[PDB]
């Protein structure tokens, strides 16, 4: 369906004890140990993936709550 | 095409007779609504709609239903007027014995495809229902409509379950009445491919299944069954069950003998039960009679004659439980792969599971449900928790297991010998203490147990010298009447058999026990170091029943002396060894 | 209206008018109701005579009850409000007394029978509260009267669909003034959709309407017949797509078989069966062949076979006026080789005889042999857990592996037996549950097989009362010579290759046909016999407890019931005292 | 459909019946109606209990000169409507003098009424040239006492009203009938003020609006309908005022069965009761009491989902209470028969255990126990238990368990158990700190169940003497104090204890003295009164 690339190696070896806001959204290579893991998630990812932003998409929007489903939505393999 | 097909189903007549009309008329009155019509008829009587059915059976088998119930009318209502209003319609049971396609098909091209599919089922026979003709009255327009879901026999178990909400003053004007709307409770079963099959494809294979009126508990283990392949779908989950391609099916479920629908060889077995295995003639005879089955009798008495109740075959790895389990499984229908405390996705006493197929607690079929036919093999046997010892003991005492938990109280039937083994504690402590002692020693657990054993594989003296080479081993490094054929002889002895034991060898066994007790009542003057001369009275009848099975090996209605005397000698060697 | 309802009305009118006896019975109970200045008027009817008269009515009833029954309701309402004009009452039918023979196991009542008359037999456990739900409502317009009636036509009504539209509460309807309600005048029909469970000896909600309120106790396999229909809301229009509710109606309640044991036995007799039983009983010798009828694998200890058949007879348990019903049933303890003695002697009562819930002691206690107060998260409410034995009624429960009892169990045996019923005063509740069942116990020798060798002092580690509290105590032999083991071998081989079961129809027969209440001569015998007992064998163990004499009645009195003799013979008493000498020696 | 099915019941005819049904009566000598309406208008009373005896007497007088019960057997509340509204229509005003500082809520509502009356006869008159609900002027709550069987004796009628029936006996048609039921009170909450006439002041539009209290679920009504700010584009919002409105006490409780009215099968059933008006705080948990009122389910769905149905809850609207055990009737006449029949003492001593002969003496003691019936609440000091604690000793041959079945079947309220049947906390009491209202729930300790009854006990030897503390506590009768798990309170059990024990050595030890056979430490015997070793 789609291909994503992977990169070989960086010289940047920022240890977990060293990460700053300058580094965020950039590339980082870290060591460590997998403490614990989960299973596959069908993550959510006019509220596309908000479920907290509903302006006037409700019939009883004053106080009567409208309920959205959590399905029919795109699912990304997510561990 | 409707009239031609209505007539052609009236003409459907396999090489027997017009049985599907007379037997129909004579079967509706009590139970058999729609006779199982084996589908060797369509391949010759109408090849055009045969291809149409092999291409699009979705909207055609409802025409099968309509024409078969219409001729059922034309006959049974005529006989009613000759003998004594609506005659509720039927859901026919159609499949063939040829053109086999197991679950080797999984692709999306199989929307509306019927194939003569065989395959095993494990569990999840959950029950639900869908309507046949849907009655929906409108409240905001007063519009009553009896619109069917557009079929009764090929319903999902292409029908989408919406109801076209009309003029929207109210959130749901069209409302369902389920009294006037007729429905059918159809059980949502599951489908797996036979694992004992030479043809294998698409290793991940799984589909749903439906049991409409009497389709439940009609397939038994080890039979070559003929069910419907696959049906269209109200699309399943997508990123239920497995995600990808999980359709609801419309299976009809014909089941018969493997080869049919309504429509001296032993002298080579002196060693052939063990093509490569070595010795242990007692345990190996136990294994061959385990593959046999023993005695089963229902005739008037105050019990039922049991066979091969229990064995404590605990032994070390090296015995290669791999080959034991694999050969027994290849010969047995389904080797019950019990893992200590658990039977299948639950404990020995089956545990209920809340399945989202019904979103409710259904009794997950236990290993025991699948154990009738095959010998339970308990692996991971040593780490089993003592909390359910009496549970298995009770099963051992009778056969079946009485599972009585929240919502489900049933004595689920189980009928086979046992298999108990794991790596013994303290290494080879079994040598010092009793042949038992793979698990806890307390004499109370041992009470209901019957026979204990030790296994001899080709590594005994590796404990003195060869161990050196052994670690150096890490550094520097069928010929028998086939498995299916033994299963065939076994099913043909389950059919009918009377190979009972012989009185002379019976008195010979009685002798070689009682005269032992007399020699030892005389040798009590020697004050033997044997602790307490036991009553070998259940082991004795065990030997009797094993000689009975060795006679079943030879069909003799009065046991031949060969097998009986061999078993006598070997089991006196075993019992004598135990006494030692 | 359409002509089909009128034709059905006429057919049912003719059917009921054919049997004017039932008409007059209804008229009589109804004029009694009037003179009492009422009863839900559904009539106990049998669909058998319909085949003699109704050929289309009966044809359409079973196939589609919702079509032909509501006429059998309307026409009855008319014929009865004509039969009675005096007072100012459903006038329905109850269908009780027909041969349905459907849905043997309620696990599959849905598959075969759809929209049809369905019988189901199953235990009634966790009966829900009564729901006196209103359907008929009456109201008053704040001004000028206008007393408005209302019939709550809904889907939850008895059988027919009645447009499930919310008409819960009208107010100020048809008039601008206010509508007050009027209670009491408006009826409150007993909507009690009780949870009746399945029947394992082979949890649908049955709505018992206005006359079937709590007709059976917990532990009753009720043969309830209803109309399997479906209704309700599941959410196939909103966001929730699931199916809908299926449910059986309530027409007939044939409860657990009252006089004899539960519904399962059904040991009625035919003229051939009555003649075989008579030809048997009148013969003095049959009492002995019963031993062969109870010695399939083991031989010897035929006295134990006699004990088994006696405790199968039932006893003469008598209900004393203004006092406790005396215990006339017997419970026999067995102890011997845990390997062979237990298995063999058990396998009759377990598999063959009747109503013998296998009880291992600690294990088969399950949740609890006696009872337990359980407050569940499911309804968030506390019910009882009645043990199988106390769930049992009239049976003979088998308790193997008796020496494996939990400590708290050790007291139930006193109340379930010597007080004949299990009364519990536990957390927040106190109730006297019925446990009136004979007991056959089999106890393992707590140390191997020395129960025979070791004296009974602390032998099973329970000499004080638990030994004697069981009425009779039997022990098999352990040390045998060539001859007994040889006969064992002979029989085990001749079996590994004289009606035993039929006797069941023989047993119950007696306990309902003839009863040897007592005889003064047998009294004169047994009383002096027991004086000799309590004067002579005192030095042994002093089991001379007067309770034993009670058994000396029970035993002998069941014997003559097995004998069918209207009298308790003096030599019947001889057999009794010799059975006891056997049990003692 | 929408039927209007005429039934013989009506209100306008009942209205005229009420108009004639006034104060006028003879014994009720000034009619008790008159003097009691004075008393309540002299403000020293609010509960005008209107029994059913004088009702049938007024009916008899009206009939001999020229049915009400059969009418109240379905609603009983439209009668409280008409009857009370006419007591308002016929209310003595000048009963006594009036002050301004003699009370509260009687001068204040008169101030409101008469001042808004001045303001109306002035403002609507200026325009020329709301309706104060009767509840607002109640100041009393009226109730009805069921008639004694005396009237049904002379005039048999629908006597089911005064016939005490169990809660099990409540038929689907009995819903709405004035029914007297007996049992045991439990879980009676504390007094809660519930509003009756909800007031609403605007503070901008002046008009004090008064709405009626619906089912427990109600709504604070929306923007005013007052005309002061209305008829323009403006409207001042209203809001409630506790002083302006009116409240009344409210309580709940539940009732369980006498334990001799339930079959040997099913579990006893509870039943809600909403105590209202001045009848509050006159109740308590654990008293044998005949409570009477109406039986109604109120309409309310729990999940508030779409489908309503009818989850038939219930409540016995407390119309009257009779707490028995603080007769001159046929029962007392038969009592005289008994006292005359002679030998009554030894008579009962024989008729007790009338299935067994012998051991007369122990049956004598059991008679003495079951009668009991003495006490000394010395006043300003030590109470003294006037109950009996008799114990046995013997072997199965004595059949003492049969004697116990006998007695605590013969004793009302009696209960049976064994020594090991119930653990320590099981037999004494188990308390749960209810999280909902964070209150105290007592879950049926054998003993508290045993209050005002005889506790049969078997196997008292094996009762795990660590558990002997509870019983030992019982010698100090009608006080079981428990201070654990955040709860430290007492629960009284008026009980007499009957025990059944065994010599430790089995049958008996002749070689050893008494009290060796009897392992019980003397601090237990001394609490017992009679020991019968057999
Ligand atoms: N005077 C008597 N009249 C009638 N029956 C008696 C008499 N004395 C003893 N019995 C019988 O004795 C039997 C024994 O009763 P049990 O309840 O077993 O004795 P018990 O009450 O348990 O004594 P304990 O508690 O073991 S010391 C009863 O079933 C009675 O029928």
């Amino acid at each position: 369906s789609e291909i994503h690339v992977r990169i070989s190696d960086f010289p940047t070896i920022y240890s977990l004890r060293e990460l700053r806001e300058s580094n965020l959204s950039s590339l980082v290579r870290v060591t460590g140990v997998v403490t614990r893991r989960t299973g596959v998630f069908p993550q959510l990812k006019q509220d596309s993936n908000e479920e907290i932003r509903i302006s006037f998409c409700t019939n009883c929007k004053s106080k009567g709550p409208f309920r959205v489903n959590g399905e029919k939505t795109v699912y990304r393999n997510y561990q | 095409i409707i009239k031609s097909f209505k007539n052609f189903i009236l003409e459907f007549r396999l090489d027997s007779q017009f049985i599907y009309r007379d037997q129909l008329r004579n079967n509706i009155l009590v139970k058999n609504y729609s006779l199982t019509v084996n589908m060797e008829h369509l391949i010759g009587y109408n090849e055009d709609i045969y291809k149409k059915l092999s291409d699009e059976p979705s909207d055609i088998i409802p025409l099968f239903e309509t024409a078969i119930t219409q001729v059922a009318k034309r006959i049974s209502i005529l006989s009613r007027a000759q003998s004594a209003n609506s005659l509720p319609t039927f859901q026919l049971i159609l499949n063939s014995n040829a053109n086999q396609i197991p679950l080797r098909d999984l692709d999306s091209e199989h929307v509306s495809k019927i194939v003569r599919l065989s395959g095993i089922i494990i569990s999840t026979s959950v029950l639900s229902s869908r309507a046949t003709y849907l009655s929906i009255m409108c409240r905001n327009c007063r519009h009553t409509t009896s619109i069917t879901i557009n079929n009764f026999n090929s319903i999902t178990g292409s029908n989408i379950g919406d109801e076209s909400t009309k003029k929207n003053c109210g959130p749901d004007p069209y409302i369902i009445i389920h009294e006037s709307s007729k429905f059918i409770d159809q059980q949502f079963l599951k489908l797996q491919e036979i694992p004992e099959l030479v043809p294998v494809g698409e290793m991940p294979r799984n589909l749903t299944m439906t049991c409409d009126r009497y389709l439940t508990n009609k397939v038994i283990p080890g039979t070559r069954v003929t069910i419907v392949g696959i049906y269209s779908i109200y699309n399943s989950k997508n990123g239920s069950g497995v995600a990808i391609r999980t359709p609801y099916i419309k299976i009809l479920g014909i089941q018969s003998d493997v080869e049919t629908s309504s429509i001296k060889l032993y002298e080579i077995l002196t060693n052939s039960i063990a093509p490569s295995i070595f010795g242990n003639e007692d345990i190996k005879k136990a294994i061959v009679c385990l593959l046999m089955g023993g005695s089963k009798k229902i005739l008037p008495d105050g019990m039922r004659l049991r066979g091969d109740i229990n064995v404590l075959l605990l032994g070390d790895p090296g015995t290669a439980k791999s080959q034991l389990l694999k050969f027994v499984e290849k010969v047995s229908p389904i080797a019950v792969y019990t893992s200590g405390k658990g039977s299948s996705a639950a404990g020995l006493t089956a545990s209920v599971q809340r399945d989202p197929m019904t979103r409710e607690f259904y009794l997950e079929g236990g290993a025991m449900v699948l154990a009738d036919g095959g010998v339970v093999c308990i692996d991971e046997f040593d780490k089993m928790r003592d909390e359910d010892r009496v549970a298995i003991h009770e099963a051992m005492e009778q056969q079946t297991i009485s599972i009585a938990k929240a919502g489900i109280t049933t004595v689920l039937n189980s009928r086979t010998s046992v298999l108990a083994a794991a790596n013994p504690i303290y290494g080879r402590y079994d040598d010092l203490k009793s042949p038992g002692d793979n698990i806890d020693f307390q004499t109370t657990i041992l009470s209901r147990f019957d026979m204990i054993f030790i296994v001899k594989d080709d590594h005994n003296e590796e404990r003195d010298i060869s161990i050196a080479n052994h670690v150096i081993n890490i550094h520097t490094g069928g010929s028998e009447i086939s498995i299916e054929k033994m299963k065939r002889y076994i099913t043909y002895c389950r059919l009918k058999c009377a190979p009972r034991l012989s009185p002379q060898a019976a008195e010979k066994l009685s002798s070689n026990f009682v005269t032992i007790r007399k020699q030892l009542l005389i040798n009590e003057l020697e004050s033997t170091e044997r602790s307490s001369i036991p009553i070998t009275i259940r082991q004795l009848e065990a030997i009797i029943r094993i000689t009975e099975s060795l006679a079943k090996l030879e069909l003799s209605p009065i046991a031949q002396e060969r097998h009986v005397d061999e078993a006598i000698r070997l089991f006196q060697a075993s019992t004598m060894d135990a006494a030692s | 209206p359409d002509a089909v309802f009128g034709d059905r009305v006429r057919r049912f009118q003719e059917f009921l008018d054919t049997f004017t006896s039932y008409r007059d019975s209804v008229r009589s109970i109804q004029v009694y109701n009037s003179n009492n200045a009422i009863l839900p008027h559904r009539i106990i009817i049998s669909l058998d005579d319909l085949r003699e008269f109704d050929r289309s009515f009966w044809s359409g009833i079973l196939v589609e009850p919702a079509y032909f029954i509501p006429p059998a309701e309307k026409a009855l309402t008319d014929l009865a409000d004509s039969m009675d004009d005096v007072p100012h009452h459903p006038w329905k039918l109850s269908f009780k007394g027909s041969f349905g023979a459907h849905a043997l196991s309620p696990r599959t009542l849905t598959a075969q029978h759809l929209n049809k008359l369905v019988s189901v037999e199953g235990i009634v456990t966790k009966t829900s509260l009564v729901r006196p739900k209103l359907i008929r409502s009456v109201h008053y317009a704040a001004k000028t009267g206008r007393f408005h009636y209302r019939d709550y036509t809904d889907a939850t009504t008895t059988l027919t669909t009645r447009i499930p539209t919310p008409a819960i509460y009208p107010t100020e309807d048809t008039e601008g003034n206010k509508l007050t309600t009027e209670y009491g005048y408006s009826t409150f029909i007993d909507h009690q959709r009780i949870t009746v469970q399945e029947m394992p000896e082979m949890s649908i909600d049955v709505i018992l309407d206005d006359d079937l309120v709590d007709k059976t106790k917990p532990g009753d396999r009720v043969n309830v017949v209803g109309v399997f229909k479906s209704l309700g809301a599941g959410g196939m229009n909103q966001s929730n797509l699931i199916g809908f509710k299926t449910l059986i109606l309530g027409n007939t309640v044939y409860p657990l078989h009252a006089r004899s044991t539960g519904v399962a036995a059904r040991q009625m007799l035919t003229d051939f069966d009555i003649r075989n039983i008579n030809k048997l009983s009148k013969k003095k010798d049959i009492f002995d062949i019963l031993s062969q009828s109870l010695a399939p694998s083991i031989y010897g200890h035929d006295h134990i076979k006699k004990a088994i058949l006696l405790m199968l007879m039932g006893g003469v348990e008598k209900n004393l006026e203004n006092g406790s019903h005396l215990r006339g049933d017997i419970n026999i303890l067995m102890v011997g080789d845990p390997s062979t003695a237990k298995s063999q002697l058990l396998r009759f009562v377990l598999n063959t005889a009747s109503l013998a819930i296998a009880t291992t002691g600690r294990g088969s206690s399950g949740v609890g042999l006696t009872a337990a107060v359980t407050t569940d998260r499911e309804t968030g409410e506390r019910r009882l857990e009645a043990g199988a034995m106390v769930l049992a009624d009239r049976g003979v429960v088998c308790i193997d592996e008796f020496d494996k009892m939990t400590d708290v169990d050790r007291v139930a045996i006193h109340e379930v037996m010597e007080q004949q019923t299990v009364t519990i005063a536990k957390a927040g509740i106190h109730t006297t549950l019925n446990a009136r069942c004979s007991v056959i116990a089999a106890a393992n020798p707590v140390f191997g097989q020395y129960d025979v060798n070791r004296d009974p002092h602390q032998n099973i580690a329970l000499p004080d009362s638990l030994l004697s509290r069981f009425d009779l105590l039997f022990v098999v032999t352990d040390d045998i010579n060539e001859i007994r083991d040889r006969s064992i071998s002979e029989h085990v081989l001749r079996t590994h290759r004289v009606t035993i079961p039929f006797l069941r129809k023989y047993v119950q027969y007696a306990k309902e046909r003839v009863i040897p209440q007592l005889t003064q001569e047998a009294i004169n015998v047994i009383v002096k016999n027991y004086t000799d007992l309590r004067n002579d064998d005192n030095t042994k163990k002093s089991p001379i407890t007067a309770r034993t004499l009670e058994t000396l009645i029970r035993l002998a009195t069941a014997h003559a019931k097995v004998r069918l003799s209207k009298t308790v013979n003096k030599v019947d008493a001889k057999v009794a005292a010799n059975l006891l000498r056997f049990a003692l020696l | 459909a929408l039927p209007s099915i005429q039934l013989p019941v009506d209100y306008n005819n009942l209205f005229n019946e009420i108009t004639d049904f006034l104060v006028t009566f003879k014994q009720d000598k000034g009619p008790k109606y008159m003097a009691m309406l004075q008393k309540v208008a002299n403000r020293e009373l609010n509960s005008v209990i209107i029994d059913l005896d004088d009702i049938l007497q007024y009916q008899n007088e009206k009939f001999l000169q020229g049915d009400l019960v059969s009418a109240i057997q379905q609603n009983a509340n439209h009668f409280t409507e008409l009857f009370c509204r006419a007591i308002d229509n016929n209310m003595p005003l000048p009963t006594k003098e009036i002050d301004y500082k003699d009370d509260v809520l009687d001068v204040i509502l008169n101030q409101r009424r008469l001042r808004n009356e001045r303001m109306l006869s002035d403002r609507t008159n200026e325009i020329r040239s709301e309706l104060f609900p009767p509840n607002l002027t109640r100041r009393y709550f009226l109730y009805f006492k069921p008639l004694s069987q005396n009237c049904a004796r002379r005039y048999r009628k629908k006597a089911i009203s005064s016939k005490p029936l169990s809660v099990r006996q409540i038929k689907g048609d009995f819903l709405g009938q004035l029914i007297t039921v007996r049992g045991i009170i439990t879980r009676v909450s504390d007094v809660k003020p519930a509003v009756e006439v909800i007031a609403y002041t605007c503070d901008q539009c002046g008009y004090e609006v008064f709405q009626e209290v619906n089912s427990r679920t109600f709504t604070p009504l929306s923007e005013c309908t007052s005309e002061e700010c209305s008829q323009n584009q403006t409207k001042g919002q209203l809001f409630m005022s506790t002083r302006a409105s009116k409240f009344s006490a409210f309580q709940e409780c539940k009732i369980q069965e006498l334990s001799q009215q339930v079959p040997v099968g099913h579990i006893p059933r509870s039943l809600n009761i909403h105590v209202n008006g001045t009848l509050v705080r006159s109740l308590s948990p654990g008293d044998i009491v005949d409570v009477t009122g109406i039986f109604l389910p109120a309409p309310y769905t729990g999940f508030k989902a779409l489908k309503a149905g009818l989850l038939t809850e219930t409540y016995l609207e407390a119309q009257f209470v009779r707490q028995h055990k603080k007769l001159t009737s046929d029962v007392e006449e038969r009592v005289m028969e008994l006292i005359t029949s002679g030998d009554v003492y030894n008579r009962l001593a024989k008729s007790i255990a009338p299935e067994i002969y012998g051991n007369l003496d122990v049956k004598k003691a059991l008679l003495l126990l079951l009668v009991g019936g003495v006490d000394k609440r010395v006043g300003d000091g030590m109470k003294i238990r006037g109950d009996i604690n008799v114990c046995l000793m013997g072997d199965p041959g004595v059949a003492k368990s049969q004697l116990l079945k006998a007695i605590c079947k013969i004793s009302p309220r009696g209960v049976y158990t064994t020594g090991k049947g119930s653990s320590g906390v099981g037999l004494t009491a188990a308390v749960m700190k209810d999280p909902v209202t964070d209150e105290m729930i007592l879950e049926g300790g054998a003993l508290v169940l045993a209050d005002n009854g005889i506790c049969c006990i078997d196997e008292f030897d094996k009762m795990d003497e660590s558990d002997r503390t509870a019983i030992h506590e019982v010698m100090e009768q009608q006080t079981i104090s428990i201070s654990k798990a955040g709860i430290n309170t007492t629960l009284n059990a008026r009980t007499s204890i009957l025990a059944a024990a065994n010599p430790l050595y089995g049958r008996y030890n002749p070689r050893l003295s008494p009290l060796d056979n009897i392992n019980l430490p003397a601090a237990l015997l001394s609490r017992f009164d009679i020991l019968f070793l057999m």
